[PDB]
């Protein structure tokens, strides 16, 4: 049946390449590209004494969690920097925290294979493990809660999961990824979410249904930043290739992508505007570089931390994007 | 979540008294800890604030010098150490939870408190209606006043509702003007501005007879506004 | 592997079964979708200090 | 500020501290990478020294060692092998009697131990090399000749110089001057891995502190 | 034109030791993978040096232009003990740094579970203390157009013994057992090309304590030996002023050259001046 399979995959190519009437590039030439981001870091979050790996805003656009490996999960005030709790966790080898839209649980994970979920708002004061999600066989590299109950994360054991949070099960397993799967991004409807794996591909998942809609290969590295444009139409990667690419969900195809020549890291997290013209890739080179995402152009560069940008945010209103680094500081950018 | 209150009785004036609250069933140690008092029919009045980590203590300057709270965390006990019992320091003394962060609900827990009987710039909540009677399945409005504006630059309004009801210990109803406490059926409603303000029940049981208490947390002499009885 | 070779085919048969819209149409959606909230980007279009809450 | 703000901000004062405390007392810790391949005797050192990663705590002369067995992560190396880019020393276990079976299992040894030593993450990572089942490998060494593994081999066919051989191609692998392969062979018995874990990781220390003051 | 010659001279020695002692503390102070207890006391080192360079170099350098002391002798006064002090608190602080390379050399277990920035902050507090009791006694009871300090003979054993001497003995000792240590770790990493590594190390072993000890010795043992002779030498020894300007001068190279030493050298700091 491998031949088959590669007439299928032949057929889908060619049915991708008669889509292709025009390229994003040449219909946005005449359109006004944004001038020049010059963004400045507005808080610098201290407290972490170790990498940070993972970041997550709250949808308050206020408090944002971070997780770092020093076992530390760490919820900060970002507009007074305050330290909102220091969350202890069991395995301090975490690569991922997620912060739930209501804002009463954080989950984070890692080379422990579990995603600990943790009740912010308990009766007692103190933020304890809610529930402790086992069943993947590798790193969690990726969390994001559906709501208080339902959490996707992505592992390493190259399947993805639905959780029921309260009966500690998968609901769903998405399997079909052939690598470690870096990264997941629900759609603003959180019907249906994209997973970056290390097989250099990205494939969108139908939540409910549990089965892959749409697989994206243009990648030539590992996938490493996964991220929806605002609309949920499109998402757009971030690869070890150094670059990103944005792939449309209905067109099916590869619409754009954001390289440059002097650009030969990886890129560990990635993330748009409100708007979603800006896309904000954060990159091994140490800086965070901000691409006009219908030209392609590198709007501004968003250095000012001393080691590998491994996570960025942007806030639900758009008013900041923190950039967390392994140089063990969160930086507000606006 | 428990706080019990120990002490209390007949103390002859100019006398001394330790007051005790044994936290149970929540990590006491974060916690700011309150001593709020009520006299046998006046409202409540709050004594002294001891914070999380005993760091930041203040007094009501009517016992300041006379009093001074204490908390011992690995017992998991809050003290009111009283000197020169006056005949005033005659109330039922209720320990309150409250701990401080962004979006945290301070005041949330009240102790059953302990009666104290004494032998023989401040900002005013001045709610100013009181003893209003009601009907099942009415909906009231208390209002409530406020000497200077506790509206703060942050956006915060720093006006908290309680609910004493009958033989009761306060009940944090609304802590952060218009925002509901946990626990609280979402008929109650926080609203007003700057200096005023009204809690608005949308449908009232026989649950929600009692006496409605303000409060300002904008600056720390923390104040009361004489409580709004509602009765059936 | 029959199991593996049928369940991919399978899956690259769900994945022929897509209904790939023009990529010129997929391009003006997300450029209609930029302009008509790029006033509601304060990243693109920095608010004034006042409206600033990290200042 | 105001009151509950004054609160808030003495509250992550607090925590504040209680990150720097926790930070101090982590610092002092001495992390160990355990690595090796699956049969390997990672597991023998390990109850020796005594989900997804496993942690061992012990202390040996006021010394305390964090050493994590990385072996349940069946996964790529490199999507984590960041994580322990501070790691003290990378403690690599090889069976000796690896050299005659096949899954070739020494072959498999030498290049997971050549891609750790020049993996980006590990340029100045010194490596406690441990060459378990010498016994077994010494039973095996009489019968089986070191000519199954090794082609190119042209020595003798004695336990001591096929160890030698075995150790000096495991150690050809370093190709960097910053860092030392502190090889050791161990018998699945010998209750002596943790002094050599010991000592290894105070030369180590000893090696980075010359090397600060120029002094190495 | 002697005049002018002298004033360029020792005002480039001045500027660069100014520029090199404060360069040292910002890299230090910006750059946060650059502050370690080490790194905190060669960077106290180069405050210590600044101090030196700003406070003694200007007024020492005009009285060396001008060949008298034209300011006042309260500022006499106030220029001995700056001297004194300074210079003290810069010889302890190579003590205090001998001393920190010591034991991360020999207790690896001390560097892991005690050695703290408080350990940083005691030794260079201990080496301002000595520079004050170095200092203080020609203010307190150990005491025209000339600013010298205090030939005394029992303070002369005082301030040469207890600011030179025993910090050239201390540095001797420690540098010693290092260089044992250094030797001895070495050897046991000591086919061919193994041993030829060893030998290089060897020689970087030799190179690095000849480069800290004979900076140190030539810069400042001409001073001591001067200073400790001289106050002895009632007409015996007569010091012609070129030599003996010579020898202050080079004690004072020594804030110029600490920072080459400790800093410039150092590889951590090369990248972070790189990074800046
Ligand atoms: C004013 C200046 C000259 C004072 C500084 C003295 C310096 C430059 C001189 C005096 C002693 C000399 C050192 C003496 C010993 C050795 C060890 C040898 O294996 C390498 C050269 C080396 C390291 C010399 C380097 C230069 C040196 C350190
Ligand atoms: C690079 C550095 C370390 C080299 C050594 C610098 C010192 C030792 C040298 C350089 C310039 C020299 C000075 C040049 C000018 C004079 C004026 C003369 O009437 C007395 C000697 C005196 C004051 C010299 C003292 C020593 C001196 C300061
Ligand atoms: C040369 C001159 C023309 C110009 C000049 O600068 N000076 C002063 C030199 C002082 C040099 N100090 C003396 C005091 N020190 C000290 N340190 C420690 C212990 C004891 N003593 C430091 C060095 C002259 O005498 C004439």
């Amino acid at each position: 049946l491998r031949q088959e399979a590669e007439q299928l995959k032949n057929q889908i190519r060619d049915a991708r390449k008669a889509c292709a009437d025009a390229t994003l590039s040449q219909i946005t030439n005449n359109i006004d590209p944004v001038g020049r981001i010059q963004m400045r870091t507005r808080r610098t979050l201290r407290g972490h004494l170790a990498k940070i790996y993972a970041m997550h805003w709250g949808t308050d656009s206020r408090l944002l969690v971070s997780a770092s490996q020093d076992g530390k999960l760490i919820i900060w005030d970002s507009y007074t920097t305050n330290k909102v709790h220091a969350i202890p966790l069991r395995s301090s080898w975490v690569m991922t925290c997620a912060y739930a839209p209501s804002g009463n649980y954080v989950a984070c994970g890692g080379l422990d294979n579990i995603c600990s979920i943790y009740n912010l708002k308990t009766r007692e004061g103190n933020v304890r493990v809610s529930r402790e999600l086992a069943g993947h066989t590798g790193y969690l590299s990726c969390c994001r809660f559906l709501d208080d109950n339902q959490i996707v994360t992505s592992s390493g054991d190259t399947t993805c999961a639905l959780w029921d949070i309260e009966t500690g099960q998968q609901t769903t397993t998405f399997t079909g990824h052939t690598g470690d799967v870096m990264s997941l991004s629900l759609a603003p409807d959180t019907r249906l979410f994209v997973s970056g794996a290390c097989d250099a591909s990205a494939k969108l998942w139908d939540v409910r249904e549990g089965m892959c809609r749409q697989t994206f290969t243009g990648h030539e590295s590992d996938i490493n930043a996964i991220c929806f444009f605002p609309n949920g139409n499109a998402f757009a990667t971030g690869s070890d290739d150094a670059t990103c690419r944005l792939f449309d969900l209905r067109a099916d195809q590869e619409l754009m992508t954001y390289s440059h020549d002097n650009i030969i890291c990886g890129i560990t997290s990635v993330s748009f505007s409100k708007s979603g013209r800006l896309l904000l890739a954060g990159y091994d080179d140490f800086n965070c570089n901000v691409w006009d995402a219908l030209k392609a152009d590198r709007a501004g560069v968003l250095a000012g931390h001393d080691n590998r940008v491994s996570c960025l945010g942007v806030t639900d209103d758009g008013m900041a994007v923190a950039t967390g680094s392994w140089d063990s500081f969160l930086k507000i950018w606006n | 979540v428990q706080l019990v209150e120990s002490g209390g009785g007949l103390v002859q004036p100019g006398g001394s008294r330790k007051l005790s609250c044994s936290a149970s069933g929540f990590a006491f140690s974060s916690f700011g800890m309150h001593w709020v008092r009520q006299a046998p029919e006046k409202g409540l009045e709050w004594v002294a604030y001891i914070s999380s980590g005993s760091g930041t203590i203040y007094y009501a300057d009517t016992v300041k010098g006379r009093f001074t709270i204490s908390r011992d965390d690995p017992k998991n006990t809050l003290f009111l150490q009283m000197t020169s019992l006056r005949s005033e320091d005659t109330a039922m003394y209720y320990c309150v939870r409250s701990i401080y962060y962004y979006g945290s609900s301070p005041f949330d827990f009240w102790g059953q408190g302990t009666t104290l009987t004494v032998s023989s710039s401040d900002i005013v909540m001045t709610q100013a209606t009181s003893s209003v009677p009601v009907t099942p399945g009415e909906s009231v409005s208390i209002s409530c006043r406020s000497s200077k504006s506790l509206l703060h630059s942050n956006g915060n309004t720093y006006l908290y509702w309680f609910l004493q009801r009958p033989g009761q210990s306060p009940q944090l109803l609304i802590y952060r003007m218009s925002n509901l406490a946990s626990g609280v059926p979402d008929r109650f409603s926080g609203s007003g501005s700057g200096t005023a303000f009204t809690l608005t029940i949308s449908r009232l049981e026989a649950e929600d007879v009692g006496v409605y208490y303000c409060m300002q947390h904008l600056e720390y002499p923390l104040t009361f506004g004489a409580g709004t009885k509602l009765e059936l | 592997s029959i199991a593996q070779a049928r369940k991919l085919v399978e899956q690259l048969k769900m994945e022929a079964n897509i209904d790939r819209i023009k990529v010129s149409k997929a391009a003006a959606d997300l450029m209609a979708y930029c302009e008509a909230h790029a006033k509601e980007d304060p990243l693109l279009t920095p608010v004034p200090a006042s409206e600033n809450p990290f200042r | 500020l105001s009151a509950e703000e004054r609160a808030a901000l003495e509250r992550s004062k607090a925590i504040e501290k209680n990150l720097k405390e926790d930070g101090i007392s982590a610092a002092k810790d001495v992390k160990l990478l355990l690595l090796g391949a699956g049969e390997s005797g990672k597991n023998t050192i390990v109850k020796q020294m005594k989900t997804g990663i496993v942690e061992t705590h012990f202390t040996f002369k006021n010394l305390h060692f964090r050493l994590f067995d990385v072996g349940a992560q069946r996964s790529e190396r490199k999507k984590w092998i960041h994580c322990f880019e501070d790691v003290t020393a990378i403690i690599f276990c090889v069976a000796l009697s690896g050299y005659d079976q096949v899954l070739n299992r020494m072959h498999a040894s030498l290049k997971l131990f050549d891609s750790i030593c020049n993996n980006k993450f590990f340029i100045d990572t010194s490596i406690i090399l441990f060459l378990n089942k010498k016994d077994l490998f010494g039973e095996k060494i009489k019968k089986s000749p070191l000519t199954i593994c090794f082609p190119e081999y042209t020595g003798p066919n004695t336990y001591e110089d096929a160890a030698a051989y075995i150790q000096a191609q495991f150690e050809s692998k370093n190709r960097s001057p910053n860092k030392e392969i502190y090889c050791h062979m161990t018998c699945s018995t010998d209750t002596n891995n943790i002094q050599v874990v010991f000592d290894a990781v105070t030369d180590i220390i000893i090696a980075n502190n010359l090397r600060g003051c120029g002094l190495y | 034109s002697y005049q002018v010659i002298t004033s360029l001279l020792l005002g480039t020695l001045i500027f660069c030791a100014v520029l090199g002692n404060a360069c040292v503390v910002a890299a230090i102070a910006l750059e946060r993978s650059l502050q370690n207890v080490a790194n905190y006391l060669i960077g106290s080192l180069a405050v210590t040096d600044l101090m030196v360079s700003v406070l003694v170099l200007p007024m020492a350098a005009l009285y060396q232009v001008l060949n008298k002391w034209t300011l006042g002798q309260v500022t006499c006064d106030l220029f001995i003990a700056l001297d004194v002090l300074c210079c003290t608190s810069s010889i302890w602080h190579l003590c205090a740094i001998a001393l920190d390379r010591y034991w991360a050399i020999t207790d690896p277990i001390d560097y892991v579970n005690k050695r703290t920035p408080r350990r940083a902050a005691a030794l260079i507090s201990l080496t301002w203390l000595i520079g004050f009791l170095i200092s203080i006694p020609p203010m307190l009871g150990w005491r025209p157009d000339a600013c010298t300090i205090s030939k005394d003979h029992g303070y002369t054993i005082y301030s040469t013994f207890g600011a030179f001497y025993i910090p050239l003995l201390l540095m001797l000792v420690l540098y010693g057992r290092i260089f044992r240590a250094a030797r001895f770790r070495i050897r046991k990493t000591v086919a061919e090309a193994k041993r030829k590594m060893a030998l290089a190390r060897e020689r970087k072993t030799v190179k690095t304590l000849g480069i800290i000890m004979g900076t140190f010795i030539l810069c400042w043992l001409p001073f001591f030996i001067v200073a400790l002779v001289l106050p002895f030498c009632e007409s015996s020894c007569h010091m012609p002023t070129l030599l003996g300007a010579i020898i202050n001068w080079l004690g004072y190279s020594n804030s110029l050259l600490n920072p080459v030493i400790y800093a410039y050298f150092n590889k951590d700091f090369q990248n972070a001046f790189k990074k800046i």
